[PDB]
């Protein structure tokens, strides 16, 4: 039957602490077998109990060994279940497919926000104006425009405010040099 | 000296299941270093060789005693680490398939920059076309 | 076939190799040279440069080049932004930052994985389109030398 | 003190002591509240492991200290129970990243150099495991966060600086080309359907889909294949790059119409000297230079959307430039629409670099003995045949190869902009330099002399 990975573990586990007990009754066995002021009827009683021991070992070592290939067949068979396949469990596409769809119309729009501030960048006609004799030299990085014409830029990218209405704002402007 | 089709797929299995792991094949040096010394006294052969591990001591197979005790904590140990790392992996698997199930409460907070960032081009494009049209006449 | 699919890291050098992880991490650059707005986001750029280098597996000792290879071609008028990107990165040194201002102090540096790919781009010189951009490549790694990003010995000694 | 039968290899016993120690402080979480028990249990690892290499002299032997530090230090990443808490560890492990080199060494290396072989004892069972955990994030393609590739891309830049340039798992050695580069979403596929296929975009979409699927995840299955198998490419290549390549013919005519018939109407305005200079940047017009209400407007801007894009509740989302593949009407509005001009620069640096390759692989001689070792060392009864010259295939891939892209792309960017048309020449020339570099076998970083 088909166990888990977490459960093959665990039962890893108890076959080892089965190991130990054994394995501790003999090592106690072969101490006292080793001890120098040892008695003459330790030594005969303790050989008898020997045998009995040792094959029980065996029994328990080659269940430790065949319960670490059962846990190492059901590692491999987890991982190639995961990826798309847990992931097959929502009954929710409609939320997520718009989620995800109005996330990719973002990153489309603040690519062409930054692709209208360095690339395409309209900047006005740059009329000289000259007053002081006393300069003789001028550089074209920076001329600053007229303040009746520069609040009324500052302005339309400011928020709250019409399309519409500072189109005739600009030909308030317009107009005005052109009877000058 | 060719290959068969057969010959290729056995080594693209003895690959694929093999594992190195330190603290258990450490622990098997015990059990068995203990399986061939009760299978000589039963048989009688102890003698002053070298090829097993000791004859007869009292420090140094308490010591073969402690060895058995330390590497079964070492081997306790980390079948308890792959047993809280396992488990770790499955919760954020599935909060993860949680915080993917919902989606209806995060869905507003994007409509409205997405909104705002629609309204902040329709101010640039008309700046550019109210500074193209000042310089045309002129 | 022991050592291919069970030691072998799992990253890709060449630019064929992942010609897609390559592709927006060149266009990412580009953009951030393209940019009015490049000192409030710089961590803007570095989270997204960590993000593409690990959704798809490219390597560290690649893609030091291909930043030191784009930034080459936009030096004269960011500069400034390109040590600025390249102050809060985890390719900066950050504790053996040592500096090429004093006489016992032009052994002891940092980031000598820099110091193995600029001395390979000089050394070599045996092309024609190599030639054309020795010069604004030579100016980007000068400016290198200076805040102490490299050795100077270890850039000295490595060149033909 | 007490005891006195510590009669074994004590260091022995010492990490068992310092193994508990760590175990049993990362799990008991439950004396106070979770994030502030997290840096109690954190604190006491942190201090366990400057243990480990303060006390180095002290112990029986120089070279074990290196075993037991990696032992310790690989416990830790097991226990740490999600990709958030992570990352919070993890400048614990940058900072003393000279201190894994040191392998067997009480005396430390200088720097640029380590003492770490990927078939020797630190690294014989543990870079098999960290692998392991590499493969895990890898093969969970459809449920991973930012902060799982986050966690991805720092536990395998900490194993390329920590192995030497030169060695051999380490730069990729038999050259793999990635198959699983997959710049798409799961939701937004509509059932890839071929039947009503009356609109002309869709076989553009599909077969922009089959010059991707054939030559860029594949570029040596294109060179060594047949004469018909290059021909049904470039019948579709050719509506696709002059459809692409007459938009930007488009999108560069607009910033040139912009500021030359400005300039037109400033020499019809100003008359001084002949004002005919290079087209450069249009840089911040003449008033967004000196304007803090309106910079602002924008430096508030990307101080929101950062915060949105940084919360833990936005963890699943597509990079900025991610081009999607199976939604046929967002990949038809991102190349059309002449604003971006980003995702259809990718289509051209993703095209440059294969097509690099179909000119080294068919030309020379000892690329295609490379790549005999690579397929024939992996798979020794392998399917295509690459054995001799193919005189008869050599006139067909090296006459697409130079027309899609000197013909094409490289004599557009030199007149249009002459800055990026300088960054494709430049990559294309690197690729070169490295790809030669591998087949001998990157051994020009083996010279690398440190003073």
């Amino acid at each position: 039957e088909g166990r888990t990975y977490f459960e093959s573990l665990c039962e890893e586990e108890q076959s080892l602490q089965e190991s130990q007990t054994h394995l501790l009754n003999i090592l106690d066995i072969l101490s006292v077998l080793a001890d120098p002021r040892s008695s003459d009827d330790l030594l005969t009683e303790s050989l008898k109990k020997l045998p009995d021991l040792h094959r029980e070992l065996i029994n328990s070592s080659i269940r430790l060994r065949y319960d670490k290939y059962q846990t190492r067949e059901a590692q491999l068979l987890e991982d190639t279940k995961t990826g798309r396949d847990v992931a097959a469990g929502v009954q929710n596409p409609k939320s997520i497919s718009e989620y995800y769809s109005t996330f990719e119309h973002l990153n489309r729009d603040t690519l062409r926000y930054i692709n209208l501030l360095k690339r395409l960048s309209v900047d006005l006609a740059k009329q000289v104006e000259v007053s002081d004799p006393s300069v003789t030299v001028y550089e074209m990085d920076k001329w600053v425009p007229s303040e009746k014409l520069q609040g009324i830029l500052e302005q339309y990218c400011a928020p709250d405010t019409d399309i519409r209405g500072v189109d005739a704002q600009i030909k308030n402007y317009l107009d005005q040099i052109k009877m000058a | 000296m060719p290959l068969s089709q057969k010959q290729i797929d056995q080594v693209r299995t003895k690959v694929h299941y093999s594992e190195v792991d330190t603290p258990f094949n450490k622990y098997l040096d015990i059990l068995g270093k203990v399986t061939k010394l009760t299978g000589s006294i039963i048989n009688g052969t102890l003698s002053n060789d070298d090829s097993k591990i000791e004859k007869l001591t009292e420090q140094n197979i308490s010591q073969l005693k402690e060895s058995a005790h330390l590497r079964f904590l070492d081997l306790q140990s980390s079948i308890d680490t792959k047993k809280v790392a396992d488990e770790n992996w499955e919760t954020c698997q599935q909060e993860t398939l949680a915080k993917l199930e919902n989606l209806k409460d995060k869905l507003p907070d994007i409509k409205s920059i997405h909104s705002k960032l629609l309204l902040r081009i329709g101010k640039l494009q008309g700046l550019y076309d109210s500074v193209q049209v000042i310089n045309r006449e002129v | 076939l022991l050592k291919k699919s069970k030691y072998e890291l799992k990253k890709y050098n060449l630019l064929v190799e992942n010609s897609v992880g390559y592709g927006q991490l060149v266009a990412l650059l580009i953009l951030a040279y393209y940019d009015p707005d490049n000192f409030s986001k710089v961590s803007a750029y570095l989270k997204e440069i960590y993000h593409i280098m690990g959704k798809y597996s490219l390597d560290s000792i690649r893609t030091l080049d291909v930043i030191l290879n784009v930034s080459s071609q936009f030096i004269t008028e960011g500069y400034k932004f390109f040590i600025a990107l390249l102050r809060k990165s985890d390719s900066w040194p950050s504790s053996h930052v040592a500096n090429n201002s004093n006489y016992s102090s032009l052994n002891e540096g940092g980031n000598m994985i820099a110091a193995n790919i600029i001395s390979f781009n000089l050394s070599q010189y045996n092309e024609e389109v190599d030639k054309e951009n020795y010069e604004r490549y030579m100016d980007m790694c000068c400016i290198l030398l200076k805040n102490g990003f490299v050795n100077f010995y270890s850039i000295w000694d490595n060149v033909k | 003190e007490k005891n006195i039968s510590a009669i074994h290899d004590r260091d022995s016993l010492i990490d068992i002591i310092l193994k508990r120690f760590i175990i049993d402080s990362m799990t008991n979480a439950i004396e106070d509240e979770e994030e502030n028990n997290l840096e109690k249990g954190l604190l006491n690892s942190c201090i366990g492991l400057d243990f480990v290499y303060n006390s180095r002299f002290n112990r029986s032997n120089p070279a074990s200290w290196g075993n037991t530090f990696f032992e310790l230090f690989s416990t830790i990443i097991d226990l740490l129970n999600s990709p958030s808490t992570f990352l919070k560890f993890w400048p614990y492990a940058e900072s003393r990243i000279e201190w894994f080199k040191m392998n067997t060494s009480v005396e430390p290396v200088s720097l640029g150099e380590s003492n770490l072989i990927s078939y020797k004892q630190p690294l014989y069972e543990k870079l098999r495991h960290w692998n392991d955990i590499l493969a895990k994030l890898e093969n969970n393609d459809i449920l991973n966060t930012v902060k799982h590739y986050n966690m991805k891309y720092k536990l395998e830049n900490f194993l390329s600086e920590l192995l030497p340039i030169n060695e051999e798992s380490n730069f990729n050695r038999s050259a793999s080309i990635s198959a699983l580069q997959e710049s798409d979403n799961e939701w937004n596929r509509s059932a890839r359907e071929r039947e009503s296929n009356r609109s002309s975009d869709v076989i553009f979409a599909a077969d922009y889909n089959f010059v991707f699927y054939h030559l860029i995840i594949c570029p040596i299955e294109f060179a060594f294949s047949d004469l018909e198998y290059k021909n049904d490419v470039d019948r579709s290549l050719s509506p696709l790059l002059d459809a692409i390549l007459e938009i930007e013919e488009n999108f560069y005519s607009k910033i040139k119409m912009n500021n030359r018939t400005r300039y037109s109407l400033e020499e019809a305005l100003n008359t001084e000297y002949y004002a005919n200079y290079d087209v450069m940047t249009p840089k911040l017009p003449v008033y967004m230079k000196h304007s803090n209400a309106m910079k602002m407007d924008r430096n508030e801007f990307w101080a929101n959307l950062q915060n949105i894009k940084e919360s833990d509740d936005y963890t699943l989302r597509p990079t900025i430039m991610d081009i999607s593949l199976s939604n046929t009407t967002c990949l038809y509005k991102q190349l059309t629409q002449e604003d971006d001009d980003y995702y259809r620069k990718q289509f051209i640096l993703q095209l440059c670099f294969t097509t690099n390759l179909i000119r080294n692989l068919i030309s020379s001689d000892e690329t295609r003995n490379f790549y005999k070792s690579c397929y024939l060392r992996e798979n020794p009864l392998s399917d295509i045949d690459f054995e001799n010259l193919d005189e008869v295939n050599k006139k067909r891939g090296l006459n697409l190869c130079s027309y899609i892209c000197d013909n094409r792309v490289l004599k557009f960017y030199k007149i249009k902009d002459p800055d990026f048309y300088r960054v494709i020449r430049k990559l294309m020339s690197s690729d070169e330099k490295f790809t030669t570099a591998k087949i001998d076998g990157f051994k020009e970083f083996q010279n690398f002399r440190i003073s």
